[PDB]
């Protein structure tokens, strides 16, 4: 009994450890998505101007 | 462990499919965004049946949207629940198909159905085991009618043992918002007799008259329409996401109400709708749920079955309730009015029970009717079909793009021979 | 030593699991985590763990995951050993062929692989109990193959067949009656002994009886899992006269054809009604023999009394069960066959009925179960006949079952075989020339 | 309903990895057949080989009883 | 921003895309210079 | 130890070069000074490979820059990596060839191998164990298919048991850069069938493609294009320099890839390739990348495998992965497809896995794979070569530097015979 | 005294080796810099396995050989690079690449001699030496290549010495190259004449094994060869610890192999459960002698109810009883699924150990009490070579990849020359197991 609950429990604490690294992981990834969509934004804006300028 | 892949056809199934999507996700607890906001673990139980799985905690669903006037795809990506669908999962032609069948079948139709076949292969190869696919459309049209045959009788022949359900907007006995919709609805009736699992016939008549008359609602848009709609799609298919006494998958409702591979064509109807001033005049009771889903006013198809005889019936409620009394209510109208149901069926009925009730409510109940009162329909069709081909109107159009003529009338042929198949079921005798 | 093994297939029969082996933990003293708090009574159902566990002797097996994964996360998911609980992915769907042909076959070998696993920790095998449904799919269909393959790898073991009969007036389907006639060569040919109920019967006994006006198929299955405890608690807890699997088998069963019992139970009262009742022996076994208080919607007036098995639990005295016994036998209204002039077989257990929180019996003194072998079956089996070929004249329905894997002659060797069967039972309820 | 209790307590301490489990044979082996000299203290089934080896290729090592 | 194959972007106001001549002969030798200057006389 | 020398010839060859070494110096940490700005210790265990040591922790590319004008070497070197390349390995010449075979194999292209090999056994003996060659070029051109397969025939003969890559650019059906684009690709195609290892068929069509339907991208410049191109050319060697749980160098995929010698043509993919909209909307797993991987629309050349039969298959694996679900999906694509695999080789799928993925990317995976439908390719060639032929257009271009008449109908019959090689086994 | 030389060949070879390393240092306490804590003589049960150093050191007896450097580099790196000798980790620079002719002709002839330099080392400091394991897989070049002229130039150094080859199979359906058949066959000669005992084993089963029993959804070669490390440690235990009744390795040889040709036993561990089902089960004897048995816990894709069992040995570990291992084999004896052969009519073999099995931290399996090793001669393994001979006569009708074999240095004769050896060797196993 002892040693069936033990190794559950640290088998228990691998996964939880997994699941954080997994969230701090797409954290970032909607971090750099939501750069990416402001420097397509700041592209188009600089492009609309250059053609304003030219007429 | 059992998913259903879902078809829309047109612009009448963009819509009614866009206000479906919207309430099963408020249904699952699913925000704009796409994650899941709720509060239970039991949301979460079957989710896989409508939901793929994304990162970070969303879910997209198997939906594909087929449309060949982006007008109405602009229209939903546009909406409120509009962010959730995957972006590659719009197919939009390139030009319309103008309410004309043979260029939604052959012309401009055959094209878009390589993507549409790719799109439908890739989200059904998916799945783990899939339980079939699912199609919404209106057979008034040029694209949900005239194309989205054509996509049956592909997907059919690719995947033979499954199970294919549709949800049809067959033509309004007085409306008729098109010249051409008993053409379009009979070239389409045709294909559907051979290449369709179960088909669920949607009438406007019968949407307006309950809005208007049970709901008691000065203006019914079609966002009412569409939410009755969507709430029959939701109740029935509710077994298989949510645990019950007595479960019911559609390949069940299919075995216990389809006696013959040609007789699959149903009338739904829902069961607690009531007014906000009749809402607390009356109490939630398993027989105030069969009397409203019995009511011949309650359907959602313009057929009378006082003309008809109930091949046969089923029932899906919701919400903690009786056997006993569940089964003694059904017992009871199958008693009392015995010149409605066939004789060489007994124990017409088919029942199952759902534990958990939609939102805001104790008890639901919904009704699926395969009768014989549906030849009415085709009758219908059919003498306005025969009514302009005798003079060859609008000929011209289904001619010169690539249709010949016999194809009108072998259409009417196995019309014909459908509701006669139909009138000889109605008046068969128990004696041989 | 002695030992039993449960198989319970279907929806139906996860169900009565349920209800059998929470009554089962209740009656031994074991937690739903399976320990006890603290004599090898426990020994017929209960298996020890290298941990200090107990598990059940329990193999549940179903097509669909939807009624298992409920008892995977209810109050019992630490009690039963994750491998005893058999899923498919899609059910038969009302359905013989389905069931018996085309989706048995992927979950027969994990459920014989389990079968035998437990048949070899068994040092001593009772045999085993089927609880099923005929309505349904996979009851109708997986248990015929279920039951096939039994005989063949096991020769001599029994078979107890607990079985779910359509009712005669309500139903939960349509192609119930296929589904129900095709299981009448698999319970005729490779089964020992097969109660039969129905669920209007004890709607009926639940609405008049115990007060309840909404019974639910939990208030079913606890009156079921208390006859099945009545039967089982012989073997299960010393008593005055013991009975044995083999034995009412034996003073039961007259000839290999005729193995269709009715199980009644006495008394079924409620709490307030038990208070001013004083419940006698011959009090509760005139119950039995009432026709109000069967299980199947059936008259034994119409037929006789072939044979007749009680088993009585708590304060009861041989004396008076003799004594109710000859007043039973006195009355013109009860009739036995002129080839029995003895036929009843008598079972007394020391351990009274226990009862359960948040049920509907009341704590009782003594209890009794009967099983009778009667002729009052040619009209239950009659009945339905007049349905199935009411359905089989059109060939409703049919072409679910043909395209699947089965040939149309099934149908009518099938009703064939179990009209020879109605047939039989007339000759042997007939007097002797 | 009602009251559960919990897992039972141990008497002693408990840690895998590094305690050997209970045999018929650990409780009983100075008394066995087939058991070595015991100058192990983590374990008396490890064999010990001081008797057996010749008196050329031997080191230095201690004989039973001795 | 990862190193990715659609992540790239470019400077859109820029006006002078001059080319500077690095690699030429002197003599009869084919000669390597320092690039001093980028593209444009940046 | 084992070292991968590059070979860059034409101005096609020279701008998806350095873009190459752009993307191989940030997987390494390569400063554009050269020097190493990392963070793992794992980055400089092979890194020999590619880079040769010099003074004061310095690392510089073991390539050589080959053109007959300096036009494109000068943009090479005003760019942000221009730096790195060691000035004594330019190599060029100050007459073009104009799109002419003849010029660049023949007459401006014979005075400059004089210099090219001898930077070439420069950097060649240098090496401990040389692995093989790599050259980057087009087959519709006059640097690319004329000179560069003039080093080809000659480093061949110098070095005959080594590994000899192609990364060529072959020419593109409605595209059309060039008029006398048939003429250099027929008789290039004639010259790699015989001196050629491993050949990777890459067309400017298909990438405009990716660019379109998968990436979503407004502006595509040449920049994007020459990024995909360079996606591969380091996933394929990935297994050189970083280690895992089952690698594969140049030669075990070539073994495994070649059933007779005359079939060494390929097409290459990459495989998590994503728009930004649809960032969020997908999941990261090993059955998202095979389903990408095998795509139609996915492969980098204008060749559709659904009109052929699959001969061999390879994928090349990155990232942290179980070794389960790798040797699943690609028996779960074998059951299923048993018509566009040929039935006398059983399992055709190689897989390899490595344990370092792309930085910022989780997962990733690299297709090569040998199809009957590359026969599409030469036939597409083969019918414009002897449109043109017939009448006899563009010959005193060739004609007229010395080349024989007969030299054009051998191209033919080597060409029309190697179409005929593929179609017995399909 | 007692003492057998590890030989691990090929990147299987390695990984193997170091799981099994990993298990072997972690059972007999030694840490990962070589040195024991627990030293406060008497103790010898580590002589098997580790040569001791006047310093405190102990160095392994095994001898890791590899084409390439890209996997001996990690073992050079990580954490065992204190443990093992520099020398004994033996790498070349260019790898034979999946063909048995540059395994065996061209690349090997190159490094042959440092091996037989280290193996001979090895074997002189050996005073005693039971034999030697050779871990090696089929499929690969190295593997499939040198291994073989390893083998034959071992056959010469040492006579009588036992080989045992712990060898992996190509799996029936699954693989992870092409021309794995034709590798696969070219062995077939010195896996029949110059090897004692073969144990095969193959991916698959492992994979199904690591599925069904221990629940990991995605396994891998990690979770494989911790299962191959923990059948050879059970098989050592009985020369390293004090048992009821020991089995020595001449000892099951003898009891196992009845014909010089028919050397090819399967080998099965049980249990492989996870610490989630040892709490809902007891392992007793009667119950973990039973699931070696079944055919979904063979560690071959090969089913032993078509085929006659010849010979079985039995290895049990732990809290096990001669009473319980009687009555166990009275009980396996009477069922008519199990099947032996007229002329063996005591079909067993039988060691019993003292010590349990140990656990390794973040592992697997559980923490047991006692547990069984099954090493059985049967006739079910012709169906296995027949499937791969299928492929290779599917692939050798038309001639795929036979330059490249041709090409680096041999015939062609060699693959009909197999394939005929194979042939033979098949028809064998059917006219043994035709009764009398
Ligand atoms: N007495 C009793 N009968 C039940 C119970 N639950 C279900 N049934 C019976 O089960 C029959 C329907 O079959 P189900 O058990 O729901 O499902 P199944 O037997 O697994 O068959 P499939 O649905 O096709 O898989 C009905 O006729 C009911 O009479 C119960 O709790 N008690
Ligand atoms: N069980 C198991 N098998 C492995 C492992 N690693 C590699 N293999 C097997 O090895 C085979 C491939 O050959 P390898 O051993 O990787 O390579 P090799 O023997 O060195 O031959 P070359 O690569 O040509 O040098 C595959 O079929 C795998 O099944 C492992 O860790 N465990
Ligand atoms: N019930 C319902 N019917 C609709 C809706 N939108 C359109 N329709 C019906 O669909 C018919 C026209 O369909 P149409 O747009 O031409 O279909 P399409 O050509 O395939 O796009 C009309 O008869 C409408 O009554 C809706 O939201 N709900
Ligand atoms: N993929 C890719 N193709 C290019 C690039 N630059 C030119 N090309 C293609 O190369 C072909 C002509 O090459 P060319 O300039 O004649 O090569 P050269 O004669 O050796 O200098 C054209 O069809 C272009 O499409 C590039 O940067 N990337
Ligand atoms: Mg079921
Ligand atoms: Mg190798």
């Amino acid at each position: 009994r002892e040693w069936s609950l033990q190794q559950q429990r640290e088998w228990k604490n691998a996964r939880a450890e997994q699941k954080c690294a997994e969230a701090l992981y797409t954290e970032t990834r909607l971090q750099f998505d939501e750069t990416a969509k402001h420097l397509q934004k700041l592209e188009s804006t600089t492009r609309k101007a250059v053609c304003a300028s030219v007429k | 462990m059992r998913e259903i892949v879902h078809l829309q056809a047109g612009q009448c199934g963009n819509q009614i499919g866009a206000k479906f999507w919207e309430v099963i996700s408020d249904e699952h607890g699913i925000d704009p965004t796409g994650t899941y906001h709720g509060d239970s673990d039991l949301q979460l139980e079957r989710i896989n049946v409508y939901y793929n799985e994304a990162t970070g905690g969303k879910y997209v669903p198997r939906a594909v949207l087929v449309d060949l006037e982006p007008g109405t795809m602009d229209s939903v990506r546009s909406g409120p629940f509009g962010q959730i669908f995957r972006p590659d999962n719009f197919v939009f032609g390139q030009s319309g198909a103008g309410n004309n069948w043979a260029k939604g079948h052959y012309t401009e139709g055959a094209e878009l159905v390589d993507s549409v076949l790719d799109v439908v292969r890739k989200e059904a190869e998916s799945c783990d085991c899939l339980q079939g696919f699912q199609l919404t459309h209106s057979l008034g049209g040029g694209t949900g009618s005239g194309m989205g045959t054509l996509l049956i009788s592909k997907i059919r022949e690719e995947y033979p043992d499954r199970i294919m359900n549709t949800f049809s907007v067959v033509p309004s006995p007085k409306v008729s918002d098109t010249v051409v919709e008993p053409y379009n609805a009979t070239l389409s009736v045709h294909q559907l007799v051979e290449n369709t699992d179960e088909t669920y016939c949607i009438d406007n008549e019968a949407l307006y008259d309950i809005c208007f008359r049970t709901l008691k609602l000065t203006t019914p848009t079609y966002g009412d329409l569409n939410h009755l709609v969507s709430a029959t799609m939701s109740g029935v298919t509710t077994c298989l996401r949510f645990p019950g006494q007595l479960n019911a998958d559609l390949r069940k409702l299919a075995v216990n109400m389809v006696p013959f591979p040609r007789l699959h064509f149903f009338m739904p109807g829902f069961a607690p709708l009531t007014s906000r001033g009749s809402q607390q005049y009356r109490a939630l009771t398993v027989p105030e749920l069969t009397q409203q889903m019995f009511d011949a006013k309650n359907m959602m198809a313009a057929c009378d079955p006082r003309h008809g005889r109930y091949l046969t019936v089923a029932a899906v409620f919701r919400g903690r309730m009786s056997m006993k009394e569940v089964d003694e209510q059904m017992l009871n109208v199958q008693n009392k009015n015995s010149s409605y149901f066939v004789e060489w069926i007994p124990n017409n009925v088919k029942t199952a029970v759902c534990d958990i009730p939609p939102r805001g409510l104790k008890m639901s109940a919904t009704f699926i009717g395969n009768s014989t009162a549906i030849q009415e329909l085709f009758k219908r069709i059919s003498e306005q079909f025969t009514a302009m081909f005798r003079r060859k109107a609008f000929l011209h159009w289904y001619t010169g793009e690539g249709m010949d003529e016999m194809e009108f009338t072998e259409a009417e042929s196995n019309m014909n021979d459908l509701v006669s198949e139909y009138q000889q079921y109605q008046d068969a005798t128990a004696e041989e | 030593m002695r030992e039993c093994i449960s198989i319970h297939v279907g929806q139906a029969g996860v169900q009565i699991g349920n209800a059998c082996w929470e009554l089962y933990c209740l009656e031994h003293g074991i937690q739903p985590d399976g320990q006890m708090p603290s004599d090898d009574s426990f020994n017929t159902f209960f298996s020890e763990t290298g941990a200090g566990k107990h598990v059940p002797r329990a193999v549940f097996v179903d097509l669909e995951p939807t009624v298992i994964d409920e008892v995977r996360t209810g109050t019992y998911r630490q009690l039963f050993h994750p491998e005893q609980l058999i899923t498919g992915k899609e059910d038969a769907a009302n359905n013989y062929a389905r069931g018996h042909y085309t989706i048995g076959k992927e979950i027969i070998d994990l459920v014989l692989d389990r079968i035998r696993k437990l048949a070899d920790q068994c040092t001593g095998l009772q045999g085993f109990l089927v609880f099923h449904s005929f309505g349904g799919g996979t009851g109708s269909g997986f248990t015929s193959l279920l039951m096939e393959r039994l005989s063949v790898d096991y020769g001599k073991k029994s078979k107890l067949e607990f079985s779910i009969y359509p009712a005669p007036q309500v139903s939960t389907a349509v192609v119930e009656p296929y589904n129900s006639i095709l299981t009448t060569h698999t319970t005729l040919e490779h089964s020992d002994c097969a109660f039969m109920v129905d669920n209007e019967a004890i709607y009926d006994i639940c609405r008049r009886n115990l007060d309840i006006e909404r019974p639910t198929y939990t208030n079913l299955n606890r009156l079921i899992g208390q006859i099945v405890s009545s039967i089982t608690a012989s073997l299960r807890f010393d008593g005055a006269l013991n009975v044995d699997l083999t034995e009412f088998q034996t003073n039961l069963v007259p000839y290999p054809r005729i193995h269709f019992p009715l199980a009644t139970y006495a008394p079924v009262i409620s709490a307030e009604k038990a208070y001013h009742e004083q419940l006698s022996v011959a009090e509760i076994t005139n119950a039995c023999f009432e026709p109000a208080n069967q299980m199947v919607k059936c008259d034994p007036r119409h037929g006789k009394y072939m044979a007749c098995c009680l088993l009585y639990r708590g304060d009861v005295v041989p004396k008076d069960v003799n004594a109710a016994i000859a007043t039973i036998k006195t009355k013109r209204t009860i009739q036995f066959v002129d080839w029995c002039p003895t036929g009843f077989k008598v079972g007394i257990n020391y351990q009274p009925p226990t009862v359960v929180p948040g049920g509907d019996l009341a704590k009782v003194q003594r209890a009794v179960c009967m099983l009778s072998n009667t002729t009052a079956i040619a009209e239950a089996w009659a009945r339905l006949d007049h349905k199935f070929d009411l359905m089989y004249a059109k060939r409703a329905f049919v072409h679910w079952y043909v395209g699947e894997g089965m040939e149309e002659g099934e149908f009518s060797e099938a009703r064939e075989d179990m009209a020879a069967l109605e047939k039989d039972y007339e000759e042997v309820g007939v007097d002797s020339v | 309903e009602l009251a559960q209790a919990g897992t039972p307590a141990p008497t002693k301490p408990h840690d895998y990895r590094q305690e050997q489990p209970e045999t018929f044979w650990i409780q009983r082996a100075p008394q066995l057949p087939g058991v070595s000299n015991i100058r192990t203290l983590d374990t008396p089934f490890r064999k010990n080989c001081s008797f057996s080896t010749p008196v050329p290729l031997s080191l230095g090592k201690l004989l039973p009883y001795e | 921003l990862p190193f990715l194959p659609g992540t790239s972007f470019k400077d859109s106001t820029k006006t002078a895309f001059h080319r500077s001549q690095t690699l030429s002969y002197r003599n009869g030798y084919a000669i390597v210079r320092r690039p001093t200057v980028g593209i444009g006389g940046d």
